């Protein structure tokens, strides 16, 4: 929150990214649910269908911002053709760093190579990992964007690797207590993140190692794992992109939208979570709060709908239809004007001393926005 | 600021001088805004423009930020030393002057200056001259 | 460790090549057996033909391991010393050597190449006496 505004302030590349998104990428609009999108940002849920030129420009600018040390949340959804994205979540008994070695990584390369040759064939391996020091220990992501075979064959390969124990044998050599369930069944069925993108309340993945293994159609028995790193020269974001066939180093072988609209809706959602749901259970007071929120504009209908799913026995056969009936009544109601004031009063009553820090954080962020924006030049109306 | 603001709401505010000589404002009520009972699609009198000041402080900031990012973009591109220095002084002055739009005295002066542009001669005496027009609760 | 050194070239009948593998210690008739096995090896001949070699055989003399060798920088009489070309590190495992990380060595200059490449030197830093 505050960090995003700070980075937007004292970093010029963030300004360049925002201008690029607002001006050049705006014309490449994409529907929120359409499959045509290739790049999606969950910060604002933006979806884009950038062609190769726009894709490479975005890759380069993301490379610069990542090399500066920004915080990214971009994602990409694999199409009918893509590389190999693997979501390996290490769940160790102890949160102690395992000293993985290049020989072990090459052995894993050979194991997965054997696992994948049992299909149609004709390569750079990238090993990135979590910064560790976390519950359940860290995670790993092998990235193989060289080829393009995104189909049910990927599901077959995932199923084959699911029951593999030689990889589990290597994990037990590294002292891993999660030989199974480590590889998610939707490994290639989920929209991954471009290199440098972080996770909510989690540090971004950092690369560990890079290897090169040329495929040998004539002599598949030959597995020459040999590589020279020189990783600073290559545009890592562009090279590691699945849809980027023209990389240099590599070769081409509902309520959420509402809370996005309104942070005050986020505030209302928090204070609604504050008070006990007993008042929701009975019809009178629940109808009172429904009327109170209905007085506050008309786009908050889903928000009450969100509060409706609790106690579904009351919601269904009752709450669901009587909620819309009450909303229709309030569409013309002017006799009563219960507002959010009553909701803050109730929150103060039922759970004192705990919402005060919430509101403090709220307006603290509110004023911090201004002070970052205008370099501390306090003035009236702020 | 006044010229840009006149370009902002040329269709929502009118300034006129009564017999007593005090300037008074009139604004066109639009649906979906704070309002009394049943004055939709009608002009209402006003003394100290509220929505005008709110627009001065809120919406104008977006255009100011557009200017700022345009200066950012031009500074980013490679060029000679002299042009870069000129843009640096321009930005340094402009960012200092940008915060003034929140000052109360500056806003009052801007309103006083802009009240001349918004004037429309012969507007009070032409009110309700047509006998065929009546104002009802809903139009 | 695998070290490839070769002549400075520009001489009749191209240059001469010497791969040096001082890691192990198995000086016996097994070396003669390996020499014989490579003598009829056709994959290496095919590789040489890919490198445009008109002499696939007779390059590997049968008496390679029965004659004294030369240290790094030891030229021949009225000739020029060999220069290293590439160095690749490839570990081995007795259980299953199927995995082969031949991954290239970085910064060979930091080591005393003459000491490391010596066959009789077991206490080498970069190399080990397998």
């Amino acid at each position: 929150t505050i960090q995003l505004t700070a980075q937007r302030k004292y970093l010029a590349e963030v300004q360049a990214l925002e201008t690029l998104l607002t001006r050049e990428l705006s014309v490449f609009l994409t529907e929120p649910g359409s499959k045509k999108t290739n790049i999606i940002n969950r910060i604002t849920g933006k979806t884009y269908a950038l062609p190769s030129t726009e894709l490479l420009r975005l890759y380069e600018h993301l490379e610069q911002c990542r090399k500066q040390g920004a915080l990214m949340y971009f994602l990409e959804r694999q199409g009918t053709y893509s590389g190999l994205m693997l979501d390996y979540d290490l769940k160790l008994n102890t949160n102690a760093v395992p000293p993985l070695e290049p020989p072990a990584l090459s052995r894993l390369c050979h194991r997965i190579f054997v696992h994948i040759k049992n299909s149609s064939v004709l390569i750079h391996f990238f090993f990135t990992l979590k910064p560790e020091v976390v519950q359940g220990k860290y995670g790993f992501h092998v990235l193989i964007p060289g080829l393009k075979l995104a189909a049910s064959t990927k599901k077959s390969i995932i199923g084959s690797l699911q029951h593999d124990a030689t990889v589990q044998k290597i994990l037990h050599e590294q002292g891993v207590t999660n030989p199974e369930s480590c590889l998610d069944p939707h490994s290639a069925s989920v929209p991954s993140l471009l290199y440098g993108s972080s996770k909510l309340n989690h540090k971004p993945y950092q690369l560990k190692t890079g290897f090169e293994l040329v495929f040998d159609s004539s002599d598949p028995d030959y597995i020459p794992i040999h590589q020279i790193k020189n990783l600073e020269s290559y545009n890592l974001v562009s090279e590691l992109s699945l849809t980027n066939e023209q990389g240099s180093l590599v070769r081409p072988v509902s309520l959420s939208i509402l809370m996005l609209h309104d942070p005050e809706a986020r505030y209302l959602h928090k204070i609604l979570n504050l008070l006990p749901p007993e008042y929701y259970v009975e019809y009178p007071l629940w109808s009172n709060v429904v009327f109170a929120l209905a007085n506050t504009s008309a786009n908050y209908r889903p928000l009450a709908e969100w509060f409706s799913q609790k106690c579904p026995e009351k919601w269904n056969t009752g709450g669901k239809e009587k909620l819309e009936k009450l909303w229709n009544d309030a569409s013309h109601h002017t006799e009563k004007k219960i507002t959010k004031r009553s909701i803050m009063y109730w929150a103060h009553k039922h759970a004192p001393q705990q919402y005060k820090e919430i509101v403090e954080q709220g307006y603290f962020s509110i004023l911090a926005e201004y002070v970052y924006s205008y370099n501390g030049m306090l003035e009236h109306y702020m | 600021i006044a010229k840009v603001i006149y370009a902002m709401m040329g269709n929502k505010f009118v300034v006129d001088v009564d017999s007593n000589g005090k300037y008074v404002w009139f604004e066109f009520v639009l649906p979906g805004q704070p309002m009394n009972q049943g004055e939709i699609w009608k002009w209402r009198k006003e003394v100290n423009p509220d929505e005008l000041h709110i627009y001065i402080s809120e919406n104008f900031s977006r255009v100011m930020d557009r200017i700022t990012e345009h200066i950012k973009y031009h500074l980013s591109q490679p060029h000679e030393s002299n042009i870069l220095n000129y843009y640096k002084k321009l930005l340094k002055a402009f960012e200092r002057s940008k915060s003034k739009i929140f000052n109360d005295s500056f806003k009052k002066g801007v309103i006083r200056q802009a009240e001349f542009l918004f004037r429309q001669r012969s507007f009070i005496q032409t009110l309700d001259t047509n006998p065929h027009l009546l104002g009802v609760g809903n139009g």
